[PDB]
RNA sequence: AUGCUUGAGGUUCUAACUCUGGUCCGUAAUCCGGAUCGAGGACAGUGUAUGGUGGGCAGUUUGACUGGGGCGGUCUCCUCCUAAAGAGUAACGGAGGAGUACGAAGGUGCGCUCAGACCGGUCGGAAAUCGGUCGCAGAGUAUAAAGGCAAAAGCGCGCUUGACUGCGAGACAGACACGUCGAGCAGGUACGAAAGUAGGUCUUAGUGAUCCGGUGGUUCUGUAUGGAAGGGCCAUCGCUC
RNA sequence: UUGUCGGGUAAGUUCCGACCUGCACGAAUGGCGUAACGAUGGCGGCGCUGUCUCCACCCGAGACUCAGUGAAAUUGAAAUCGCUGUGAAGAUGCAGUGUAUCCGCGGCUAGACGGAAAGACCCCGUGAACCUUUACUGUAGCUUUGCACUGGACUUUGAG
RNA sequence: UAAAAACACAGCACUCUGCAAACACGAAAGUGGACGUAUAGGGUGUGACGCCUGCCCGGUGCCGGAAGGUUAAUUGAUGGG
RNA sequence: GGGCUCAAACCACACACCGAAGCUGCGGGUGUCACGUAAGUGACGCGGUAGAGGAGCGUUCUGUAAGCCUGUGAAGGUGAGUUGAGAAGCUUGCUGGAGGUAUCAGAAGUGCGAAUGCUGACAUGAGUAACGACAAUGGGUGUGAAAAACACCCACGCCGAAAGACCAAGGGUUCCUGCGCAACGUUAAUCGACGCAGGGUUAGUCGGUUCCUAAGGCGAGGCUGAAAAGCGUAGUCGAUG
RNA sequence: CCAAACCGAUGCAAACUCCGAAUACCCAGAAGUGCCGAGCAUGGGAGACACACGGCGGGUGCUAACGUCCGUCGUGAAAA
RNA sequence: ACCCACUCCCGUUGAAAAGGUAGGGGAUGACUUGUGGAUCGGAGUGAAAGGCUAAUCAAGCUCGGAGAUAGCUGGUUCUCC
RNA sequence: GAGUCGGCAAACAGACUUUGAUCCGGAGAUCUCUGAAUGGGGGAACCCACCUAGGAUAACCUAGGUAUCUUGUACUGAAUCCAUAGGUGCAAGAGGCGAACCAGGGGAACUGAAACAUCUAAGUACCCUGAGGAAAAGAAAUCAACCGAGAUUCCCUUAGUAGUGGCGAGCGAACGGGGAUUAGCCCUUAAGCUUCAUUGAUUUUAGCGGAACGCUCUGGAAAGUGCGGCCAUAGUGGGUGAUAGCCCCGUACGCGAAAGGAUCUUUGAAGUGAAAUCGAGUAGGACGGAGCACGAGAAACUUUGUCUGAACAUGGGGGGACCAUCCUCCAAGGCUAAAUACUACUGACUGACCGAUAGUGAACCAGUACCGUGAGGGAAAGGCGAAAAGAACCCCGGAGAGGGGAGUGAAAUAGAACCUGAAACCGUAUGCGUACAAGCAGUGGGAGCCUACUUGUUAGGUGACUGCGUACCUUUUGUAUAAUGGGUCAGCGACUUAUAUUCAGUGGCAAGCUUAACCGUAUAGGGUAGGCGUAGCGAAAGCGAGUCUUAAUAGGGCGUUU
């Protein structure tokens, strides 16, 4: 049968021309103790690291 | 996704965004594709006849990608500033 | 209060219901059913909903390291040594700390320089405050150690909120996720006459991913449409996980 | 701890009697006694004896030989010695050396880490089973009340 | 591979049970208890007999009580959208 | 180890020689680069587990193939020779007696020594242990191919609350007679509960059946239960009586 | 009769340092040699994550162990 | 007699998947025994040993789910570079 | 249309048949006993009855009837007056079996989640019920989205998307589109369906005819060799003594039914659909469940165990909380073909399927033998030859077993345990070696001897003596290891397949490429719905060679020059 994409991976990794976007960790619930610089530089999307692409590419059924 | 029992990357990172249900009926037609339509009038049904958009597509937008070969009329189809200039440069026109 | 809707206890009544009570019949029959008498009686009992109880029974969990295992200890973070003069580097190797604190103990401008000793001096003594000489950091630096500290980074005072918002060239570090430093630009400030300084604290510990839920905003979305709900985005809260 | 004392023996870690310092007895998970009973545990004696000193002789049945029939476990292949070393650390097989003509039969079990059973002890596996409980989460059953089956009346009970 | 000191036992005691008994097997009907009826029946412990069986009710269980607190389904006042 | 002492020990120096799959020589193969638009030359390489990369052999089937080979001898089997770096190929003697398959492609149940692998055959142990109650045999005669075991006779020994005679259960022809001995019989067998054939079992009274019931079963209706069913009344079976 | 400080002589120290190499490491330039390449990037396929001994520097142990734990090199692993 | 199974020896590829010889216990009883019947798989039955339920028992056998799962052990077949 | 009395499996007997047998097909007759088993009983294949009618006089015989339940009907009929319950007769029907498919009731666990409880496995396995050749469903109180579609069922897509999920492992749509089929009828009573006539068509169950070849060589035998022909709407069929278009049976093609079955049809007849008359304990609601992809979630919708409970087209349902507006439909009554599922069974055809350890467990007297109390488990075992021509006769031997001749046959070492006839393993014969010699048994060197021709620079066999040398596999840091595995041989025995997908190689086409289902005198061609690509950025609205962040057109992220 056809391959089933991992639901959790698809909710965290958007495919754009240029890689897979994802948000950052450590921005959820303990933020007063974090500097503004740290919280501002942990904001936005980012491309997936080279070493994690094949693993995530397999979690999604794109390989 | 199995990392040996370590918290997997597909669970360390947060879920984000929502999918757009409103964007499931839309399509983008390049200016290089407008000349492949039949009958000199580019429309919703005429683009489906030319097999340039899917049958379910309900709203179309034209963006500047390629050269408009021939003058055509865009009837009920939106366009970008660059696409609109290119279409009218080739002799085309827009209708509501 | 004559009269009026209806809750909760009690006492009666019989007509539901119950009888593993008598009698008659089906019937050649201790089942059963019907009739009738008697006894209870809206109770009991059963369905459904609900609280309690419940190893009677079931499904399971009950960590790892480890000079075998168990017992004891340890598990994350910081400092020193091991560590072989770049970085890194193990042992149930040798030693200590952390799970905070501070709206001032932050910023700035201005000003100052400790510890200790000796001599003199009311209580006053080894040691309190005062004066003088030496002293030159042996003090201090919220806190463990190490590395720093004269433009003191130590101490005092005035004014303050830069413990700002968006960012960010470029690096260090690094399996990843995280982490560290940061010139400069814009906005808006504070202190200073000004050049300037300020994106916390001399530095290095003081910490916890995701999911889920909560709160404040939001030009996003809104299952016919307009709303709304719900969702997204930004900010933030809840783990001795 | 074979406690100490007494008895029993030539000599008694056992036994019997006692002491009390009961590591850590104790009163229906009964305490302490107790005639009778026991293929019950411990200890002593008489008798009796090949149990033993210490074995001898004898009688049957095997073993042994002949004729007939005819298994077994095991087995990588064998031209399958000792010793001292070496070596995955205890050697028929390696090194050095010694001894040693070839092949049976009766015997014996020192070795072939001899055969037999993928050690049962021990540890491990995010194995199993069954058992326990104030482990967790459930649950049969038992129990509480609401509603239904389920009604009449009279009386103590709030607001309209 | 264990015949025993284990189990049973007569006797003892505690407790439950008023009969459609408790209790047990059964989705239930029914059946056992028992064609019995507290001198009976079940469960529990002890274990002929003799002398006896002491103290503790704090814990847990069981029994009794119900003033107070807390407490389910249910009902739906009120407030906020 | 033998043995060794102006050493065959030790110290110093020197000149020889031995010694490897190292190096060189000679012949061959192969990898990668470069020159070659060629055959080939040049240089440097060529131990190897896990593992990656490359290039092949062979087997069965399909197409090529209504072809080709084949009774003047196919496949298979068993020897010999020969060719290639190898998997392997080719030629041929014998056996065999009717099928085989060139070449190039295409498909795979495609290659075995291990799995205490599975099935069959056959070894080793080994002509070894054993021949199943230590109640016991001896002789004569016969028959027979053959007699310790069969039959008969004369003796001996064993059981005799059985090792004798029965009834039941269970078995099922094993009973008797003729013929027979391959296998079966733990040896032989002429003998047999063995092989082939024939024969043999006679009931009013024995035992069943029939009559009657116990425990218990089933059970019309009936009561109960998701269904399947459970229970049970009237009945109807059910001996061990 | 003991003894602070100071003075002089005199030793020790992984967690002492007024000093302080060799090496090693980082960077730049340069010749030749690389077997035709060493370097880096991207991608396809892994295996491996039980190591052992020897030397050297160490901890630990008794400067015991064919011990144990690191660093570093060599060999075995996988090499006759 | 019958039922049983305390001791020794033998036997242990046994005559025997639990026996035999010699001794041993009960032997009118809570006895032994035949025939028929009832109770069984989280179930029965148990003078209680986790005993027994067809040489099988801390949950029988048989078929099915089923090729359960096996981070474990074993094995994995022609050639060359 | 000439043989026959079935097979193992023949031998003698006795017969039948051109007065048409055997054989094949249709229709009849008979059809013991058991089994739903049905008169009662029962340990299946057995025991015991009764009633009616007839016929025997003895101890019976023939024929029929005698189960239960449901439906209907008739007669009777309690407690209890009428009744009713009950009882008796009659008529019709049912029961049981069968591999799968269908609808429904009940419903696991292992497993996965690298533990495990929610979840998964899965509404699966299994148990049970009912029906039919199909079943079910089915004619919008349905979607959609302001445009419209127009019952049901099935296939391909949409799409592993939306969503769901200890947001873990997993589960997983719909809208829309392309197809296959096409059908709608009624409750003011129909389309249909069933049965019985009836009119014609086929079809099935036996059969008939069916072309055309000779010589020659080898050979046991010709179909093969060589030469020369003929048939073909028949040429790659099976046999026949080796390989056959022309030898036989067949094949293409053309005919054929007394009788039965079946399917289409044309009319007719009743029967049914049939619930009557438009849907009330219904819609809605509360609680607890189940299903919807949806696990309570903000949870619509369906369904119902408990409890309640409307309106009447000026009404009601839905459009995924909910409200308003709009759109769309009319529930609580029914019937309905086709496309779809399956094959225990029958026939034909086919296979880059097997070929006796394979293929069914079973090629053979196989669900047998055997094992088990039983449920159940469950084998092994094919080949003489063309033809039995299966060995007359003689000899040894026990009137044996087995052999030696003879004979048959092409061949007997094809002799019945029979094609071929491998290996392990066991022998006999010959050659060489071997009884002073230590070990993975070989390898390097090497004398002698023997054999054969090539007569010694040869081939083969053996191999004294001597250097070196501790099997293999596995597993390991490391194995001669005294670690593992193998007694040996022969046969079998382990990286497959499907569907999605990525990368590489090699092709087609190229800003395009490609179809799926499906259609298709069918590997063609059509079908371009869909998928991928030609544009990105952003969570998204959106903008777009840009976009996002931001006050910022500044910086920065990603993208754009193929
Ligand atoms: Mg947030
Ligand atoms: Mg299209
Ligand atoms: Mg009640
Ligand atoms: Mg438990
Ligand atoms: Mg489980
Ligand atoms: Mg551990
Ligand atoms: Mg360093
Ligand atoms: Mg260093
Ligand atoms: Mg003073
Ligand atoms: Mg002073
Ligand atoms: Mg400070
Ligand atoms: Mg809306
Ligand atoms: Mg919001
Ligand atoms: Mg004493
Ligand atoms: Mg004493
Ligand atoms: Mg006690
Ligand atoms: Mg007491
Ligand atoms: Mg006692
Ligand atoms: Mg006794
Ligand atoms: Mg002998
Ligand atoms: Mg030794
Ligand atoms: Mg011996
Ligand atoms: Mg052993
Ligand atoms: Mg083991
Ligand atoms: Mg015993
Ligand atoms: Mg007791
Ligand atoms: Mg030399
Ligand atoms: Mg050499
Ligand atoms: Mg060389
Ligand atoms: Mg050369
Ligand atoms: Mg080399
Ligand atoms: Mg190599
Ligand atoms: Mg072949
Ligand atoms: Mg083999
Ligand atoms: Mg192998
Ligand atoms: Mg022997
Ligand atoms: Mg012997
Ligand atoms: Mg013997
Ligand atoms: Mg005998
Ligand atoms: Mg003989
Ligand atoms: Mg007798
Ligand atoms: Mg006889
Ligand atoms: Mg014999
Ligand atoms: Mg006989
Ligand atoms: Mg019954
Ligand atoms: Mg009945
Ligand atoms: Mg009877
Ligand atoms: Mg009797
Ligand atoms: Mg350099
Ligand atoms: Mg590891
Ligand atoms: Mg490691
Ligand atoms: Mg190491
Ligand atoms: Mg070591
Ligand atoms: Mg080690
Ligand atoms: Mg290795
Ligand atoms: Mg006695
Ligand atoms: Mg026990
Ligand atoms: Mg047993
Ligand atoms: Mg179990
Ligand atoms: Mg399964
Ligand atoms: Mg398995
Ligand atoms: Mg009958
Ligand atoms: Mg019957
Ligand atoms: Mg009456
Ligand atoms: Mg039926
Ligand atoms: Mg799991
Ligand atoms: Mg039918
Ligand atoms: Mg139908
Ligand atoms: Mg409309
Ligand atoms: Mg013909
Ligand atoms: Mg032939
Ligand atoms: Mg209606
Ligand atoms: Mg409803
Ligand atoms: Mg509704
Ligand atoms: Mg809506
Ligand atoms: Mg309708
Ligand atoms: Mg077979
Ligand atoms: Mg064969
Ligand atoms: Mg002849
Ligand atoms: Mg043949
Ligand atoms: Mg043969
Ligand atoms: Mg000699
Ligand atoms: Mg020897
Ligand atoms: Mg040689
Ligand atoms: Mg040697
Ligand atoms: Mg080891
Ligand atoms: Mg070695
Ligand atoms: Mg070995
Ligand atoms: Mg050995
Ligand atoms: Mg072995």
């Amino acid at each position: 049968p056809k391959m089933k994409t991992k639901s959790g991976a698809a909710k965290r990794f958007k495919k754009t021309a240029g890689g897979l976007k994802h948000k950052h960790a450590f921005k959820s619930h303990i933020l007063t103790k974090m500097t503004t610089k740290r919280k501002r530089q942990l904001r936005g999307t980012s491309m997936l690291n080279k070493s994690d692409v094949a693993r995530v590419e397999r979690s999604l059924r794109l390989r | 996704g199995f990392e040996g029992g370590q918290q997997p990357l597909h669970r360390r990172l947060p879920k984000f965004g929502f999918v757009s249900l409103k964007a499931m009926d839309r399509a983008e037609v390049r200016t290089s594709e407008l000349a492949k339509v039949e009958g000199d009038v580019v429309s919703l049904q005429t683009l489906k006849d030319a097999n340039l958009i899917n049958q379910h597509v309900q709203r179309v937008k034209v963006m500047l990608s390629g050269e408009v070969g021939r003058a055509v009329t865009l009837k009920g189809i939106a366009a970008t500033k660059g696409a609109r200039a290119a279409i009218e440069a080739a002799g085309g026109k827009f209708e509501d």
